[PDB]
């Protein structure tokens, strides 16, 4: 089984926000999305059906792809990563909650502390490669889906990487 | 004081309290004057980075004009701007920074009040709040207003068994106040 990125989040046009009062909790847009018709992120699994998990992460925009100082924020998501269970009866996954919020470049080094605390690391890079300037202009999203083997111990699949997401 | 039917039943207990606070309606300040009032200078929800001087008198106008109309035409609305007047923004050295072309936001919980105008920008993707004639397109006047009621109130969204909280209820009272065609918003979130 894979995840295919079936659609992409925009990547231009969607401010990443600070800790403050907004008039809404935004949601990342999807490529497609118009004045007309606004689309959210979505995902395919091919080749599994049932229950599951996926995790959504930021990571830098080049690789080695570091997990990013900057958080995901909004429903389902804690400590910067969304994770929720997959709907299990389906194969289509949106995520129509998402928001980036960017740490102040003062406390750079505490919010990557943070990411290596809560091991959300996707690609397992060393600790003495997470430091050095972040490009905070631009993130990836990161999707970590987990679904079953025969026995139903859970399987890992392979991390898949959206298009970059720029604040401009 | 005026209220919506969309609020009535479960309406905001926390508006309802603030109310009882602010009491002063009357247009007792000078319209063309709120801006200076409210906003001391440039700067963004960040000290690091730096708030462009073009943009912030592009966004100073707009908010100039709508705090204006708002006062002259919401009662509700001069209520929250006065308690404020007299609390703090009479104070020079109390006013709020105007985070021009930044993500809508205020500082509530160094002060900052964060405005753009990409609501009339094709580039950016309309935002959305729930509406009982479906979802609507959020436009300047409601997020310039939503911001500016976080600034006078120091209230946020977030109120325990109200879908809307306090700050969606002013904006929807003084918008229908100004003359907004617009929905009320019935919930801070989507469902
Ligand atoms: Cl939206
Ligand atoms: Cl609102």
């Amino acid at each position: 089984a894979y995840v295919e990125i079936i659609e992409q989040p925009k990547q231009r046009g969607m401010r990443f926000r600070y800790k403050c009062e907004g008039r809404s909790a935004g949601s990342i847009p999807g490529e497609r999305s118009t004045d007309t018709t606004k689309t959210h992120p979505t995902i395919k699994i091919n080749g599994y059906t049932g229950p599951g998990t996926v995790r959504i992460s930021l990571v830098t925009k080049d690789p080695p792809h570091r997990p990013h100082p900057h958080e995901l924020v909004g429903k389902d998501c804690r400590d910067g990563y969304y994770e929720a269970d997959l709907c299990p009866d389906r194969s289509i996954h949106s995520f129509q909650n998402l928001g980036i919020q960017c740490v102040k470049k003062r406390d750079l080094e505490q919010a990557i502390s943070q990411r290596i605390q809560t091991n959300n690391n996707p690609f397992h890079v060393p600790i003495e490669e997470q430091r050095g300037d972040y490009d905070l202009n631009a993130v990836r999203l990161c999707f970590q889906v987990t679904v079953r083997d025969p026995a139903g111990r859970p399987l890992l699949l392979t991390p898949v990487l959206s298009h970059p997401i720029f604040d401009n | 004081f005026p209220d919506l039917p969309e609020h009535q039943d479960n309406p905001s207990q926390l508006r309802l309290q603030h109310d009882g606070l602010a009491t002063d309606d009357k247009a007792r300040l000078e319209p063309m004057c709120l801006a200076e009032y409210l906003i001391s200078g440039p700067g963004g929800m960040d000290p690091d980075i730096e708030i462009d001087d073009d943009t912030y008198d592009e966004c100073r106008e707009v908010l100039s004009r709508i705090l204006e109309d708002a006062y002259t035409q919401s009662g509700t609305f001069r209520r929250l701007m006065n308690y404020a007047y007299d609390q703090e923004l009479h104070d020079v050295e109390q006013r709020w920074l105007l985070g021009a072309g930044e993500n809508f936001g205020t500082t509530v919980t160094r002060k900052v009040i964060a405005l753009n105008l990409d609501d009339t920008d094709d580039d950016s993707i309309p935002e959305y709040y729930e509406s009982n004639d479906g979802p609507q397109q959020f436009d300047t006047t409601r997020s310039f207003i939503h911001q500016v009621v976080h600034a006078l109130t120091h209230l946020q969204d977030k109120e325990d068994s109200n879908p809307r909280g306090p700050v969606v209820e002013y904006t929807n009272i003084i918008l229908k106040e100004m003359g907004h065609t617009s929905p009320p918003r019935i919930a801070y979130e989507f469902s």
